[PDB]
């Protein structure tokens, strides 16, 4: 048919940068004067609403994508043909470029956005307009694509099925060990008196593992010969 | 200008400024000193805020204090000697310094000082003997212990013995019996060395500080 | 033609499109990770013009900053022999900062860029990559690479910063422009006294406040680098495991 | 036909001259390493007679001092079964100190030896070696070896030190000779208050200030030993590696 | 010819203990009154001169020895005869006895010397008379012998060629990780507010690795038999 | 019947009596070790009703308490697939506490149980065990397991504790019964001020003091768990070695 | 004969819980008024006596059990029969059940007992009535059974003979590494200004190793078949 598809990839990116862009604007508009005092009721309509929605929604979203992929897993994986595997990989590489973007928004944009909002309020609880997005939105999402990628690979590629790449295992799991970091880092002084770094570039190993599988599914012919 | 042993004195007054910078700790805890290249002059005694100051002292912020330092001369030369005070969390604050000139020979420098029991001792010399007398024996002893085994099974030899099966060619009593003996002697020499220096000087008090 | 591709155009064609995907997914990736780590520890000096001092900032930022660069290096150069490791990471950071600095620090809350602009990294990042490009060794890189990285930090920041280190008289007291910029544009949680900047010691002699700072910052970065190189290695692990 | 030596005299001859070279290069070696380490952490109590107190000094010096001895042991006794490990190290130090104490502390700056004389180590050092010689086990050595080493520190220093723990009356205040010696011979950066010495607590009961200090110092040295034994192992590694 | 040479060793020892002995004296003489105040111009003639000289000299000394040994490397090392190897080792053991002395001077004498000078001045900058010698003299030298030793073995002994003993690698590189220690240990308080031990007895391994080679280049004959 | 047993009744009979001895020798075992560790670090909160606050205690006890449970789990479940690891350790502690609380805190010195009763652990311990029982994964256990464990701690302590959190008026000041119990039954070494309990901050918003505390306590326990799982592994080592 | 003996186990448990129960009582009685002030002479008769006795007694008890077990070691261990091994193991499991109880008393009872005595005195020295028992009694004992168990295995079971299980070695040696902990934990503040956890569940390994031997000394017959 063809190996490279990309149709899938674009739907993710397009659907994402949009949702975040809506959000950045929604927070531009209701951040300023609707989310400045939590004891007001327009906070409940414009922020405390989003919170109460996303969490349950994300939580289901995640277990959704999980069950589906497992359910639609290729029960006879080892049989997979050299073209179909190569195709599958290219979809895997796709999941990772969406994971990529999800990582950007969650972990850079909405994370260092929080920094500036700490210079703007005095905080009515730990639920700011910035936290609703950073913690209970942009992170959960990015974590869910993470799990998606993990599960897709596991149920489509013979290598990631019968295994667990420790690399991918890390990538899929350390998002649940950022809250211990980025979160509690904030309750520094309050949680203090009673008293280097563990990170997720596990993607290195994961793309390296992918790379090895490509180098495999091209004969001596394509390999040496076509690309000297 | 001074002779070796000649009892000069540097003195003065100082005001603890009021807008004491964040940069430096509270002078709650401080120490008076004389700023000189080594002990070119001994310090016989010194006083600040109308007290003997051989230890740490408090300065309150905004007062002034008076001080003086008795300096017996010791080293042949021309040394620019400052009044100096240091602060806990701060560092040295260096004051006025004047060229002082010693003449004579260091050879002749003495103190001395007077013990509670009565007697006198030249600090410039006192005790130095006993130190050597107890150290240098033990240093020889240690070096003996090494030489002994180095020439009794080589390095290469013993490495090769260890390397092949054995070992036990290298050690094994009476190598052990040597040990047990040398050990037992050592504990003894210490027991002795302690008991004696316990009779010599049966007075003694902990370092005075605070 | 080239199985499991139908043509060569299908091969060379796919390979090419995958290459982009990788470089891009791998751009952030690191940027994302690198940013969150950097921002949690180096802060803070990288937010505020009135934090960028003479001692602390030119110390902590090189030391914390070398981390993902070294780990990035141990990934590109080991596995692809591509000499853009440090620069790949450093720049990723610098974009991820800047975007946010503008769009949010400014465009959301309206602190003016002159207050919120990031520390410059790319000169040292280049220098690092070129010590590894020239001598093929990460051991050499770890020594003369990371030393270089430390020194260049302040020098490559001076062009941006000097501007605001100009003096102004303010109710019969001196300020720098930065001091003032910070003073003007009110931060609801940023009292001077939190700053973590040079305030002077009796132990300063010279006329050296920055030289020592940038040296110290290089020498330490040597160790950070080694550790971060090897973590760059464990992080690149193709190990597969049996149970969870 | 003694190959690749021509004679036995050439073999036994070379072996002998090499043996010396080793023992000597290996003497310092350790002395050099051991010293720099010891000096940076134990200081300091080992410079000044007015630091050698009743609590701190008889604690930190055994605990910091057991290190290279334990690593030195793991090298001689493991690989040559030679029972002079600790003593080889301990002494190496003592020399390197003393030489410098004399030549420099005295001969350069003219602090008198009674002020700048080093802590005594060789008794414990012997004690340690002989526990390893008798029981062949470093695990026993680590326990009853390092305990001993701890206890014998102060006892074996007392002979040198007592001398300066005699009382003198000074403007109606008590001092020890040491207190005074330090007071006399002016150190340009050594204010009492920096001293790091016993100054007394409400929690002292007895009449035990030194017993407890030397016990504590032995029980800790047990751990420092184990760790430094195995470091003496990694440090003994004949591993060869592929890239730098 | 003969295995043991020693002529080489003596040249180093003699050349060294002399150069340090000159210096100790020169610092005895010009330490006291010529290097007591940095703002004086007799400091520039007697200390600040030495500094400016040694570094570039040392730096070239080092790259010198390095290129030379590599250049004059035995291009066909594996072929080396059992006598020649044995001779070569004995030269290696030689380098290490000079490394030994270098270590002594740089790391014990001139290092604890600095201790006493800290009781003598108040420091005009970090460049004392003691630091010129300790840091930019006695260390660099000791570091350059170290590099020598390493490179000699590498280019003369098959074992050290095609390798890198990790032990020797350490020995040759950790000298560039003492500055981080012994140096910055000094800017303790000044560099402080903004906030066991890694050492070089790597020689252990190195002499152990030498030892194994000797134990090899003596047959069962010399071995068991001559030295039981 | 079955060698080296004479009968089946000899086999099944022995097998059975050993099982008991194991389970028993293994009960304490852990209890003994767990207790000493727990008591040395979580003190102290677990001794005194007037230490059991809203922030510290519901934080440090989950965090120190997970340790031997995780290590216990790594032992039963890996090697026997027995789902009582956490519970097995938690209860052991609870008994070994309780007995001594009664028999000694009370029966030897007469502080009334209301002052000296321990923190409740079993509900969380159950929860852990079942997250490991359901998902066969110690990775998932390490996450949702140790999160649950943190949260439940206070909820499952509230039944016991509420009682003493009642208010009494005391010379025109407020106390809780607990505050008072502590005040009444004199501890010769327990001044309020040593307490290490909630005393208030300007950074508290809400109305949240315990929720945050118990979340924080869950989140941190996730890491303690991992580390302590793997330590449960090294501790299970069947490795045998050559020398000591 | 028979594998399972147990007679030995009871002797220990009985002889033990009794000696601890006596002491608890004797401390009940003489704790309260006789050991409340150390400067008194009824302290010397009732506590400072116990101390002076037990240590030398313990110290000899230990080297005793040690020497005896070594002496009576099975010189031809490897030859040992399947039944006699099996029996020997059950004796080992026995030692471990006493080690169990010793651990209980020494490390939980008399350890957390000390907690409440700290609320009762102000300490005349480090020798309380509680320390005499905790430190110089309940621990040494629990440590000496530990040693026993270790040496028994070593001199009766081929596996523990020619070996040292690291697990067991730990078990037998870390009791001399709790003093560093539990003890110095106390001289916290006094020993302070001049400035996770290493534990002993090594028994895990030890029972794991025992278990493997059992699994061996039952054929496929007993194994698979009798216990499915
Ligand atoms: C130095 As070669 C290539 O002969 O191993
Ligand atoms: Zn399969
Ligand atoms: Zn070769
Ligand atoms: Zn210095
Ligand atoms: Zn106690």
């Amino acid at each position: 048919e063809s190996v490279v598809d990309l149709r899938g990839m674009w739907i993710g990116l397009v659907l994402l940068n949009v949702f975040y862009l809506i959000v950045r604007i929604y927070e531009q508009v209701f951040g300023w004067r609707a989310g400045l005092d939590s004891f007001a009721p327009e906070f409940q309509t414009y922020w405390m609403s989003i919170l109460w929605t996303e969490i349950p929604l994300e939580l289901v979203s995640g277990l959704g994508l999980a069950g589906y992929l497992w359910k639609t897993r290729d029960r006879n994986v080892d049989a997979v043909t050299p073209r179909e595997e190569m195709r599958r990989l290219v979809v895997l590489v796709q999941w990772l470029v969406v994971y990529g973007i999800a990582i950007y928004w969650g972990a850079s944009f909405f994370t260092e956005q929080d920094g500036t909002w700490h210079m703007t309020v005095i905080r009515d609880t730990d639920f700011t307009p910035s936290h609703i997005i950073e913690f209970y939105m942009s992170y959960p999402i990015y974590s869910v694509i993470a799990v998606g990628a993990f599960f897709y690979a596991k149920t489509r590629i013979p290598y990631f099925a019968h295994g667990y790449s420790l690399a991918f295992l890390i990538v899929a799991i350390g998002p649940f060990m950022i809250i211990p970091n980025v979160g509690l880092n904030e309750w520094g002084h309050t949680f203090w008196f009673m008293e280097f770094g563990w990170m997720a570039l596990g993607v290195f190993g994961v793309v390296l593992q992918i790379l090895m599988r490509i180098h495999a599914l091209v004969g001596k012919e394509g390999v040496k010969l076509l690309t000297e | 200008t001074v002779n070796v042993n000649e009892e000069m004195v540097l003195s003065g007054k100082v005001h603890v400024f009021s807008a004491w910078p964040q940069a430096v700790a509270n002078p709650r805890v401080s120490f008076l000193n004389a700023g000189e290249p080594g002990p070119v002059l001994v310090r016989t005694a010194q006083f600040i805020g109308e007290q003997f100051a051989p230890r740490s002292v408090s300065l309150e912020i905004g007062k002034d204090y008076a001080f003086s330092i008795n300096l017996r001369g010791r080293r042949a030369g021309r040394w620019h000697v400052h009044a100096q005070i240091n602060v806990e969390g701060g560092g040295p604050i260096i004051g006025p310094g004047q060229w002082i000139e010693i003449k004579g020979d260091m050879k002749d420098f003495t103190d001395p000082v007077t013990l509670l029991d009565g007697s006198t001792v030249d600090l410039e010399h006192y005790g130095i003997s006993r130190v050597y007398a107890w150290h240098l024996p033990w240093m020889a002893v240690g070096a003996a212990w090494i030489f002994f085994w180095f020439v009794r099974k080589g390095i290469i030899t013993s490495y090769i013995r260890v390397a092949e099966g054995k070992a036990d060619d290298v050690i094994g009593d009476d190598d052990r019996r040597i040990g047990a003996i040398v050990l037992a002697l050592t504990i003894l020499a210490t027991i002795v060395g302690y008991a004696v220096t316990n009779s010599t000087f049966p007075r003694t008090i902990p370092l005075q500080a605070g | 033609a080239v199985g499991p591709f139908n043509s060569v155009a299908e091969a060379a064609g796919c390979v090419q499109t995958v290459d982009w995907m990788l470089l891009v997914l791998l751009f952030f990736a690191v940027l994302g990770g690198y940013h969150v780590h950097f921002m949690l520890t180096a802060g803070d000096w990288d937010f505020w013009v009135d934090w960028k001092d003479r001692r602390m900032w030119p110390t902590v930022v090189p030391i914390l900053g070398v981390t993902f660069c070294a780990a990035s290096q141990a990934f590109w150069w080991v596995n692809f022999r591509l000499p853009f490791g440090a620069v790949f990471a450093a720049l990723g950071l610098l974009i991820g900062e800047w975007i946010n600095r503008y769009v949010n620090f400014w465009g959301w809350t309206y602190f003016p860029i002159s207050l919120v602009f990031p520390s410059a990294l790319i000169v040292p990042a280049i220098w690092l990559d070129v010590i590894l490009l020239l001598s093929g060794s990460y051991v050499i890189t770890a020594v003369v690479g990371s030393l270089g990285w430390g020194l260049l930090f302040y020098p490559n920041n001076w062009p941006a910063i000097a501007a605001f280190h100009q003096a102004t008289e303010q109710h019969g007291q001196l300020m720098t422009l930065a001091d003032l910029i910070g003073f003007h544009f009110v931060r609801t949680s940023m009292p001077e006294y939190i700053r973590m900047v040079e305030r002077g010691t009796l132990r300063t002699f010279g006329k050296d406040v920055v030289p020592v700072a940038a040296f110290f910052s290089g020498f330490v970065s040597m160790m950070v680098y080694f550790l971060w190189w090897f973590m760059g290695r464990w992080y690149s692990t193709t190990k597969v495991i049996d149970t969870i």
